[PDB]
RNA sequence: CCGGAGCGAAAGCGUUUGCCAAGAACGUUUUCAUUAAUCAAGAACGAAAGUCGGAGGUUCGAAGACGAUCAGAUACCGUCGUAGUUCCGACCGUAAACGAUGCCGACCCGCGAUCCGGCGGCGUUUGACCCGCCGGGCAGCGUUGCGGGAAACCACGAGUCUCUGGGCUCCGGGGGGAGUAUGGUUGCAAAGCUGAAACUUAAAGGAAUUGACGGAAGGGCACCACCAGGAGUG
RNA sequence: GCAAGUCUGGUGCCAGCAGCCGCGGUAAUUCCAGCUCCAAUAGCGUAUGCUAACGUUGCUGCAGUUAAAAAGCUCGUAGUUGGAUCUC
């Protein structure tokens, strides 16, 4: 949100699920932000870069929450078709 | 349910006119009873003679003689 | 008297590690400690107890009152706060409910009505919160409207930071017990109805768990 | 309140069954709400069967058993000790006991 | 029976996107859903879909981003003019800076602010936001 | 307050009017291991029973104190309760061999 | 019948002395008399009674509420132990036709180290209803 | 004696513990007492 | 019971009835 | 993990058939139907053991993202995943409740015994279900051992696995140990690793002494 | 045999066999081409009891008689027993007629059974049985229900209603007076449908919690209780 | 409720107050008065209509499992409501 004159007014912008889009709220405790390292090309070990993904307490309550990650690794080339 | 039907207000205006006449409150203003009951007519105040003077007991839990007047 | 944090989230917001309280709404962490609140809106953030209920149990040889307290807290821009406790003492209650309402200040997202010129002044859309059976729908207003409210949800919107609304509410209002957090229930949704200028994709940092993990 | 979803008896697509006779009281009772008990015992109760083995003139004889259908309303079923209240969680359990 | 497919096809979309689907799929097809979905699809509420044409009414699978919050019709499609098209923007949209009302007017299906830079009115199909 | 900043174990403040149909208010604040049984209630916890009688009345203090142990000191009993045994910790010896 | 405070301050001298207390009540008394500082007299013999009670059941094996050295390193010693061969090193693998077919969409489907072993016709792995 | 000794009794008195103002006044305390 | 205060009003209006087809 | 040095060789394949991790009950869940290959003749599903490689490695990957490993917790509360989740624990860096789990162990912060991890790692999920409901409460991620009959409730990365079973949960836990220490820079990735499978078998009390 | 099984619009429906007409589901690359959905005033059906005219009348049994029981007992219990209970023809159109939940349609969780039709698969037994799939139907469990609600509870939705709109009919407006009075109407009658008012009242009621209580069940404890006894007391 | 006296004297379920809940049973913050205080103010109280309160007449916008509530069930005309499809 911003105030017609390039002001950002919101005091803190939340994480939106990498799986539904939806607003992961304040108090959403269920809520997780997974990091999934990267290796290298050549030899496999842990270099220092990793990938991000939230899933909010909805989501990961109802059981989709490693079909999500499953397909975000896929869409990041993480994990093999 | 209700019918949001286009042509449906006159089955709204004759249902809503019906149903109206079950509410207590609009069935006493609206009707002959309750006002040629009501001793007053439909006015505020009224004039009158005394008859007597009887003394009603207050119901319970209290207990005292209201001082009232057949009129 | 000194503090001594027992939680990993405690140590890192007294070793100066944590900045703003905005890191913990933005990740979602829980505040089991009331000391984090007040170290960073201590400044300004004035409780109010709203009423006091005593209730009662039937026991063998009489009954047992207990006195609940319904304190709403807040700092009167964008955190608000409400909080039960039920003890026996009304002091100890009071006391108390202070530190749960405390522990459930929450941020307070503001929009605008029509224009947007200054700072936020109403509710960004229509939110509705729902407790038992009363339910309030806090809607957007003009400028200068004020809260348009009953006066139990007033105190919590005035201590939110929202300067204008056009409340309805619907049930059993003369419990304050479900009035009052049904209407902190309204002012949860407002940072979690996802609105256009929120699309943006998400860009992701480090939490603070992992920022000062060795810490 | 609604104690039972079943409303005590079992009904489902119908709408009349026919009623039975309870035992020692002999009520109408619905054949499916009614409590059965099908007791199977020898007719020679443990305490004759040994006296009966001496008195038999064949050298190995089964005695028989008495099979008894016994249907019982609510009524009487609780009252014989047949069946008995249950908490309101453990009233769903179907097993019989062993 | 099936009336009012318009209806079928938006509660359908609103129950698969708190469902937090990606794709939902519509029964009958229409050209008034098409240009329900365009008009959606212009804003940035859904993706493409594919019109499924087979030698019957069709059927229709649009993705889903995430982003709508309710999408719904009003049945009895009221007329609406120029002048009481305020009031429907109150009752209907969560907010006067979001949510649209698409109208069926003369110059084709749209929403409700094309309906005032065009300076005509209709009748209204439903909502989204 | 005053005697848990001085002192270790709690107390009991019991001002009111016990037995009554109108003065019925027990007001009883009860904290900090209190003992009411046993031979140990003599030497461990002192009771104290005064009056005050203001305008509408007389009204009773009961005070039940309990004191800390304190070996051979004024502040407590020099002695522990019978409900408590201390193990000493077991003695660090790695001179084995 | 023992009461919570024998009860815990008999267990906590097992946990610290093992190598001191014996099987014999007067024994196990005299040195439960030296180490603790116990009020009573009655009550120190209830401590040294229990304590011996716990000696036969220590002697016959481990328990859930004392963890002593000597019972712990016989833990730490069994737990580390590695067999000769591994169980999972086997040289005749006998694996169904099905998963035969789950190893050939794979990328090595040929394994010297596989036996198909055929199922046998019907399908009765369910239980009779009833 | 009685027969039924747990009854009413009087008319202006019950058997269980009644106030005239349900705790204020100025010879008992009961009252609002919350916010002291 | 209920049953038995429709049993009365149904007996009470069946004399209404007998005191009032005399008079006619 | 995609490349070619990150897939499961010989050696690897002839482990699972020989333990039984590819045997999957009897039962199937509507969330793992995606990860089991086919039902046998006599009902037994056969779950893909190349989809267990990926989730394996994905949950490697995760592990050694956490940088303190002691914000690792490894909860098993069965016997059959006991031992095999203390050498876990030893061979990473990682903490462990190989006992009881204690309800209120990650809400209860005035508790004696409390841990906030930052990653939760449990043998089967419906035996386990109490850490996972109170790891639920706080923001604390989820892998485990899923079988067939496994309700996915809590799961973050779900593992096609046969949990139940002394050969195949000390298997899994020691893969996943070996890649874990592999991405990082312990194992040369060339060499086997010297730790057997064996170690993380548990022994019933009849045949340790044996 | 007989089931939380089947069928029927409901009420209701259980010996064999035959006859008459009808019906759901399934199968179809058959046909018609919107003929549909819900429906005021109308109409069919409609447990038990009751009414009218015949036949019949074993058991049971209103009323009634008598024998008990009790302070009384025209009740409960027992012995006899009328109308009824069964059939035929014609009325009454009433039930806790209940899933206390109208009908049609869309979206919406999972799993294992069950009845019917169809499809496929490997054997066993002379169609039966075993393993899946599809449509329809009576239901159940897990949902600690993504949701709903005042709870209880609800996936035959009571879900997709403040983010309030698929179509339509009936119907509720604090509790009593009262389903009463009167009028109309129907009926042989009993009664059905329609149906107020004066007046009276601050509560009535729903779900759940704690306690108390039970001539409710289970598990335990003392001679201020008892059994077996000793002293008595009156 | 609803801004404003544990004040003083009198009365003792009497007289009276009270829209409602209630108050008065010899120590009444509620009656009769004194003092004090509160609210609006040249105004203010009361009685009866009417409107908003009332989403308790609900077109917007109510309900009908258990709180008042879906006809016992089905058929059936008026009435209401009706699949997709023709230049994009
Ligand atoms: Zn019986």
């Amino acid at each position: 949100m911003q105030n017609d004159a390039g002001e950002f007014v919101d005091l803190y912008v939340p994480r939106k699920c990498s799986a539904s889009n939806r607003i992961i709220g304040a108090k959403d405790h269920a809520s997780i932000q997974i990091n999934i390292a990267e290796v290298d090309r050549v030899t496999g070990r842990f270099n220092g870069q990793f990938k991000t993904y939230a899933i909010c307490g909805a989501i990961r309550r109802m059981g989709e929450a490693d079909d999500s990650l499953l397909r975000l690794a896929k869409t990041d080339s993480i994990v093999a078709k | 349910g209700k019918c949001r039907g286009l042509r449906t207000a006159r089955k709204l205006r004759n249902h809503r006119r019906e149903q109206k006449w079950h509410d207590k409150q609009y069935k006493k203003a609206h009707l002959g009873t309750a006002l040629k009951a009501n001793p007053f007519g439909g006015a505020s105040h009224a004039k009158g003679i005394v008859l007597e003077k009887v003394g009603v007991e207050a119901k319970q839990p209290n207990s005292a003689i209201r001082k009232c007047v057949r009129v | 008297k000194e503090w001594v944090p027992v939680t990993k989230l405690g140590r890192l917001v007294k070793d100066m590690k944590i900045k703003s309280l905005e890191e913990i709404y933005l990740y979602s962490l829980p505040i089991k400690e009331s000391e984090i609140i007040d170290f960073f809106l201590g400044s300004a953030l004035k409780d109010e107890v709203l009423k006091i209920m005593p209730v009662q149990k039937q026991t063998r040889a009489g009954q047992r009152t207990r006195f609940k307290a319904f304190v709403a807290i807040g700092d009167y821009n964008g955190h608000v706060g409400l909080g039960v406790k039920c003890s026996k003492e009304v002091a100890t209650a009071i006391r108390g409910a202070i530190i749960l309402a405390k522990l459930s200040i929450i941020p307070v997202r503001r929009g605008y009505w029509g224009n947007k010129i200054g700072k936020p002044h109403t509710v960004p859309c229509k939110v509705t919160g729902r407790c038992g059976s009363v339910l309030v729908r806090l809607i957007p207003a003009p400028r200068g409207t004020g809260i348009v409210s009953a006066p139990v949800p007033k105190k919590l919107l005035m201590m939110a930071g929202i300067d204008d609304c056009y409340t309805s509410a619907r049930g059993c209002t003369a419990t304050l017990g479900n009035f009052a957090k049904a209407t902190f229930d309204a002012i949860s949704k407002t940072y979690s109805y996802l609105t256009p200028d929120l699309w943006k994709e998400t860009v992701f940092t480090k939490s603070p768990y992992q920022e000062f993990t060795d810490h | 309140t609604k104690k039972r979803r079943n409303n005590g008896r079992a009904k489902k697509g119908r709408g009349h069954v026919q009623p039975i006779r309870c035992t020692n009281c002999a009520r109408c009772v619905p054949k499916d709400k009614a409590i059965k008990k099908f007791v199977i015992r020898n007719i020679v109760e443990a305490a004759a069967v040994r006296d009966i083995s001496e008195a038999s003139v064949f050298d190995s004889y089964v005695l028989p058993k008495l099979y008894v259908k016994l249907h019982y309303c609510v009524s009487c079923a609780i009252h014989s000790k047949v069946v008995r209240n249950r908490s309101r969680e453990a009233r769903k359990d179907r097993t019989p006991p062993p | 029976v099936r009336m009012n497919v318009l209806a079928d096809a938006l509660k359908s979309i609103n129950n698969a996107e708190k469902r937090g689907k990606r794709q939902v799929l519509l029964r009958p097809c229409s050209k008034v859903i098409v240009r329900f979905l365009t008009v959606m699809m212009k804003h940035g509420y859904i993706g493409e879909f594919e019109i499924i044409d087979d030698h019957r009414a069709g059927k229709i699978v649009v993705n889903l981003t995430g982003r709508l919050n309710k999408c719904g019709v009003i049945s009895p499609r009221f007329d609406v003019q120029l002048k009481d098209l305020e009031k429907w923007q109150n009752n209907l949209l969560p907010s006067r800076q979001f949510g649209f009302i698409v109208l069926t007017t003369s110059a084709g299906i749209m929403d409700h602010e094309e309906a005032r830079r065009k300076h005509t009115g209709g009748k209204i199909l439903g909502f989204f936001f | 307050r005053f005697i848990m900043e001085s002192g270790a174990k709690g107390c009991e403040v019991v001002v009111s009017g016990k037995l009554r149909g109108q003065r019925a208010k027990s007001m009883k604040f009860v904290d900090g291991l209190m003992i009411h049984s046993g031979d140990p209630v003599n030497y461990y916890v002192d009771t104290a029973v005064r009056h005050v009688l203001l305008r509408q009345g007389v009204l009773g203090i009961k005070v039940k104190i309990m004191l800390p142990w304190d070996p051979s000191g004024k502040i407590g009993p020099k002695k522990p309760l019978p409900d408590h045994v201390s193990i000493v910790e077991p003695k660090e010896e790695v001179l084995s061999t | 019948v023992r009461t919570k405070t024998v009860k815990k301050a008999a267990r906590v001298i097992i946990e610290k002395y093992y190598t001191r207390l014996g099987n014999d009540f007067h024994t196990n008394k005299r040195v439960c008399e030296e180490i603790a500082i116990i009020p009573s007299k009655k009550l120190r013999n209830k401590i040294a009674g229990y304590v011996t009670h716990l000696m036969k059941r220590i002697q016959r094996g481990p328990v859930r509420g004392i963890s002593i050295k000597l019972q712990e390193e016989e833990r730490e010693r069994r737990d580390n132990y590695v067999p000769e061969v591994s169980a999972l090193d086997q040289e005749i693998i006998e694996v169904d036709t099905d998963t035969k077919e789950m190893l050939k969409l794979l990328d090595f489907g040929s394994l010297s180290n596989l036996q198909v072993t055929q199922p046998p016709v019907g399908m009765n792995f369910k239980t009779p209803r009833g | 004696k009685r027969e039924f000794e747990r009854h009413s009794g009087s008319d202006r008195s019950s058997v269980r513990s009644e106030e005239k103002r349900s705790g204020s006044g100025s010879r008992n305390w009961g009252s609002v007492r919350d916010h002291m | 019971r209920a049953k038995w205060r429709k049993k009365r009003m149904r007996r009470l209006k069946r004399k209404r009835r007998k005191m009032r087809q005399r008079s006619k | 993990g995609g490349l070619d040095v990150l897939q499961m060789k010989e050696e690897d394949v002839l482990k699972f058939l020989a333990a039984g991790t590819h045997l999957g009950g009897t039962n199937l869940d509507f969330q793992m139907e995606q990860y089991v290959y086919k039902r046998k003749s006599d009902g037994v599903y056969i779950i893909n053991l190349k989809k267990t490689w990926e989730k394996l490695l994905l949950a490697a990957r995760a592990i050694v993202a956490i940088e303190n490993p002691a914000d690792v917790c490894v909860i098993s509360s069965r016997n059959t995943g006991q031992r095999a989740v203390l050498k876990f624990a030893s061979a990473t860096g990682s903490t462990t409740f190989a006992g009881r789990f204690t309800p209120g162990t990650f809400t209860n912060q005035i508790q004696a015994a409390f841990r906030e991890p930052r990653l939760l790692i449990v043998t089967d999920p419906r035996a386990d279900h109490q850490p996972l409901t109170e790891a639920s409460y706080v923001n604390i991620p989820t892998i485990a051992l899923c079988n067939t009959d496994s309700p996915l409730r809590y799961v973050d990365i779900a593992i096609p696995c046969n949990n139940k079973g002394p050969h195949s949960v000390g298997l899994m836990w020691w893969m996943l140990a070996r890649e874990v220490l592999r991405m990082r820079g312990t194992i040369s990735r060339e060499h086997p690793w010297e730790v057997m499978p064996d170690l993380y078998f548990y022994r019933d009390p009849e045949e340790i002494e044996k």
